RNA sequence: CCCCGCGGACGCUACGCCGCGACGAGUAGGAGGGCCGCUGCGGUGAGCCUUGAAGCCUAGGGCGCGGGCCCGGGUGGAGC
RNA sequence: UGGGCCACUUUUGGUAAGCAGAACUGGCGCUGCGGGAUGAACCGAACGCCGGGUUAAGGCGCCCGAUGCCGACGCUCAUCA
RNA sequence: CCCGUCGCCGCGCUCUCCCCCCUCCCGGCGC
């Protein structure tokens, strides 16, 4: 059915749950973004158990299947047709998605040329 | 004498040592004594080169005791399997710390 | 020169396309898109480039002269092969390997050549 | 845990020209590649100087 | 072609040392010291066409893909599933009293024939008895009880492998696009053949279960747990 | 026709005192209350079978509510029966107490 | 002085790619990297946009350790 | 940064102090984790994200993981053990 | 050149000839 990439290896993350902001829950003036707590008396900060996680570098993904989609592709994202000739040549791994600025009939021009490229496409019906 | 256990390894123990756990300070670097060649690089000058050199210049406190050894990296043993019945105390006081003499081959067979 | 102009053209050039952890490169002779010393089509002295013919069937293989390397006009030779699969692919292949010119692309662009080729051909049902 | 200082870890010396002169780096390429494959330390001591400063490259006098 | 002339004593360990077998060899007196096609040529088919064409078999790929992955590297061990070594359970004599654990036939006791080439047992209930035809069976999945009948004197047919015993298939014959279903198969048909092995393994299967008292008994009888009597503790 | 598994009960997960360690579960099962009486069952493969909701597809027959989780016996814990198991995907804490099986699967009996 | 043959994967943004070994607490503080983010200027994308820009909403799909970002649907109506 | 504090041992003033002042080492401050039910400092051990195995100190009636050992030898009756 | 069943390590057979024991398309078979 649809293009399968070159290879398939088993994707493997070390956390699926977002790391939230210490407190974001008591507040909405707080983000979910992540802030680094910097209070002298934090209790996540210095890391106590079963408090709030915060992230470091232990966490980074394989160099293998860093930024590759659920379907053994990396994202390129495309605004016209030139762009999609650069994903020509590679074909196998990555695969491009339309910018949401590009119009309704500019778009399908953009997803006729990749199906017959063989270029993979994450949102090829999104203007109808 | 609070801090380590010792004792006098008998061949066995310089065996299992060596053969499991032996690995090189090469470059700098560990590596683990997988073939002879890797012996006989770094330690041929002295007519070490070769495994069964390596357990008779230790075992044997040879000539080329001193190069021989520190070749060798610090053997890195697993905690000892079925406890080790105390840590703070002397070996003759119940204890592990000290000197037991033939005992550090019985620690060793369940150390590595 | 190829080096120095590399190091001019390496990280700021029209061409480049950096975007979302990947780097491109949309210079006409570029096999493989890429930015590389090796695939950059503008700073060698010899430089070779397969594009899809003017109609609808036929690669267009590129090659650029030497005499001319400074004149842009004369600069490049072209020549359209609308053959099947297998002998275009031979041809390209004779005009790298037996020329002996620039005998390091020789699959980038055999590989192109059949990329190319099969984007061509009709889309079944 | 095993105890060791980690404050002389990281040694510091120039590992590159800290210039962005083209023609700089390109003599550094060509002089990186020398003294990897031939066993010259000649080109291993102009290597490490290529990378210097230009207060640690004094001017040669001519006389 | 001689046979290996060195009892082996231990796996990967041989009966003689390198001396002995260069005396055993005879490699003392016997030492020795020195000593396509890719294109067929076709006719021409002329006339007036001369010059027979030279015509390449393997020809060259008409098409490339745009990526290539690294061929492995070699691993030296790692035998397929066919020549894998088969190891039978040192409970398991040919003769036996099974028990059915897993399949269909869960809890049935059957008797248990030779092993099969790919190490699954070839099980036969007395068909008569408890329903169970020939039919393999994992050694994994099954309780080998202490019990016995000497199978010894048996003919088991020689076309019992595993090529025949493998499941069939029918489907699905120049159908692509299933809107009209396949309404037949579901039944799948005990081949007349199948009934003959079966007749014939039996038949001299079943006076040699009738000897010993009550077997014919135990064996129409399923096994269960009761909220008394455990596994552990249970002799088989 | 038979009950064809021995009955065992979810205890708990694999702990110190204030820190549980959810990936492994500790089993008790009847009859069995010495680690010497394990050894039959180190290796046997455990099912947690529940009802939910939603009908689910069910191998080899109709879907159903029945659902499971398996796992399978991983050691002995602890001087009197009491094996503890690994499953497919951490038992729920709702489980606790209640029935798990051992299949008598993979045997070396 | 290869060849019945005319052939033989990928690579090397050298600021790149690859290999091996050891290591990983942290307030005050110092440094590096940031394809984190905001606004405006010079270039550049034969870039995007009334066949719908910004902004906003979202039980929608994802990526990144993270800062954050992309995409779908809705609203909006002129820029980015 | 130039407010320090605590513990073993040594030690001064004071009846003494969770007091005041010194010496040495370690620690807390700057530090999370296992144990001491609880706890800045005690005992063990220092920390990237995980799986398996084994330990430290400490424990194994139940809370609460582990003695559900046919554990060994004694001692002890408390109407505030 | 149909896809390196490859390196180190440890082995077996053959390019020598005799024998012995189970066998075998077996040749007819009395087993
Ligand atoms: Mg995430
Ligand atoms: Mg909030
Ligand atoms: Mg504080
Ligand atoms: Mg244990
Ligand atoms: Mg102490
Ligand atoms: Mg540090
Ligand atoms: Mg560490
Ligand atoms: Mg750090
Ligand atoms: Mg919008
Ligand atoms: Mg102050
Ligand atoms: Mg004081
Ligand atoms: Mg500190
Ligand atoms: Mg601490
Ligand atoms: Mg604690
Ligand atoms: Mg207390
Ligand atoms: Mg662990
Ligand atoms: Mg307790
Ligand atoms: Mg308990």
């Amino acid at each position: 059915a649809a293009l399968r990439p070159l290879v398939k290896p088993k994707i493997v993350k070390k956390r699926t749950k977002k790391f939230i902001r210490h407190q974001s829950d008591r507040y909405v003036k707080i983000k979910r973004n992540w802030r680094k707590p910097r209070g002298i008396d934090n209790r996540v900060r210095r890391r106590f158990k079963g408090q709030i996680l915060m992230p470091n570098i232990g966490y980074g993904s394989n160099k293998k299947t860093k930024h590759m989609l659920p379907s053994g592709f990396r994202k390129f994202l495309v605004h016209n047709v030139k762009e999609l000739e650069v994903l020509l040549m590679c074909n196998k791994s990555y695969c491009a998605e339309i910018a949401h600025n590009v119009s309704s009939k500019n778009r399908k021009a953009i997803v006729e040329r990749a199906a017959q490229l063989a270029i993979r496409v994450t949102n090829p019906n999104a203007r109808l | 004498e609070p801090y380590i256990a010792w004792g006098y390894p008998n061949l066995k123990s310089v065996n299992e040592l060596i053969y499991k756990r032996g690995y090189g300070k090469i470059n700098k670097k560990r590596i683990a004594l997988t073939d002879n060649a890797l012996i006989a690089r770094s330690l041929g000058k002295y007519g070490i080169i070769c495994m069964e050199d390596l357990i008779h210049e230790i075992y044997t406190v040879g000539k080329r005791f001193k190069e021989a050894n520190n070749f060798l990296w610090p053997f890195k043993l697993s905690s000892p399997r079925g406890g080790m019945k105390k840590k703070t105390t002397h070996f003759v006081e119940g204890g592990d710390a000290g000197n037991r003499e033939d005992q550090i081959n019985r620690l060793i067979r369940r150390m590595n | 020169s190829a080096h120095l102009q590399w190091m001019v053209v390496r990280n700021c050039s029209s061409f480049l396309i950096k975007r979302n952890k990947q780097t491109y490169s949309t210079e006409p002779n570029n096999l493989k898109a890429r930015n590389s010393f090796r695939y950059n089509g503008l700073i060698h002295r010899k430089t070779v480039g397969v594009e899809p013919a003017a109609d609808g069937k036929g690669v267009v293989v590129v090659i650029k002269r030497r005499s001319g390397q400074r004149k842009p006009a004369t600069s490049y030779v072209r020549t359209t092969i609308n053959k099947n699969a297998r002998a275009t692919l031979s041809s390209i292949r004779h005009m790298i390997r037996k020329n002996k010119y620039r005998p390091d692309l020789r699959m980038a662009a055999i590989r192109r050549a059949s990329a190319i080729l099969r984007s061509q051909k009709p889309v079944m049902v | 845990g095993v105890d060791i200082r980690h404050n002389k870890d990281r040694k510091v010396r120039r590992k590159e020209p800290k210039s962005q002169d083209i023609y700089l780096r390109l003599l550094v390429k060509l002089y990186r590649f020398l003294a990897r494959r031939t066993n010259s330390t000649f080109n291993q001591v102009v290597l490490k100087r290529l990378f210097m400063s230009r207060t640690n490259r004094p001017p040669l006098s001519l006389s | 072609p001689h046979c290996s002339r060195n009892p082996v004593l231990v796996r990967g360990i041989g009966r003689y040392s390198r001396s002995a077998m260069y005396s055993r060899k005879a490699m003392y007196k016997r030492k020795y010291s020195a000593a396509v096609l890719a294109t067929v040529t076709k006719p021409v088919g002329g006339d007036k066409n001369g010059g027979t064409r030279v015509v390449k078999l393997r020809k060259m790929p008409r098409y490339y893909p745009t990526e290539d992955v690294p061929r492995k590297l070699l691993s030296h061990g790692k035998k397929p599933f066919s020549q894998h070594v088969r190891k039978l359970r040192a409970s398991i004599t040919p003769g036996t009293i099974l028990i059915i654990l897993t399949g269909r036939h869960r809890g049935k006791r059957v008797v248990f024939l030779k092993q099969l080439a790919s190490g699954l047992l070839l099980v036969t209930g007395p068909l008569v008895l408890n329903r169970v035809p020939l039919r393999r069976t994992h050694q994994k999945f099954v309780i080998a009880t202490s019990t016995k009948i000497d199978i010894s004197n048996v003919k088991i047919p020689k076309h019992l492998t595993d090529a025949y015993f493998k499941k069939k298939k029918l489907r699905k014959p120049r159908h692509q696009e299933g809107e009209i279903f396949d309404t037949e198969k579901e039944k799948y048909e005990i081949t007349e053949q199948r009934k003959i092995d079966q007749k014939a393994v039996d038949s001299q299967i079943l006076p040699k279960i009738k000897a010993i008292p009550q077997l014919q008994g135990y064996l129409r009888s399923v096994f269960a747990l009761t909220n008394g009597i455990y596994p552990h503790k249970l002799v088989f | 026709s038979g009950r064809l598994w021995s009955k065992a009960i979810f205890a708990g997960y694999k702990r110190g005192l204030r820190n549980q360690r959810e990936h492994t579960a500790l089993l008790k099962i009847e009859g069995v209350y010495a680690r010497d009486e394990t050894e039959f069952y180190l290796g046997k493969r455990c099912a947690y079978v529940y009802k939910a909701k939603n009908n689910t597809v069910t191998p080899g027959g109709k879907p159903n509510k029945t659902r499971v989780i398996w796992g399978k016996v991983t050691r002995a814990h602890g001087n009197s029966g009491m094996v503890r198991a690994k499953f497919r995907s951490n038992l729920p804490a709702k489980a606790i107490g209640h029935r798990i099986r051992v299949m008598l699967y993979p045997s070396r009996i």
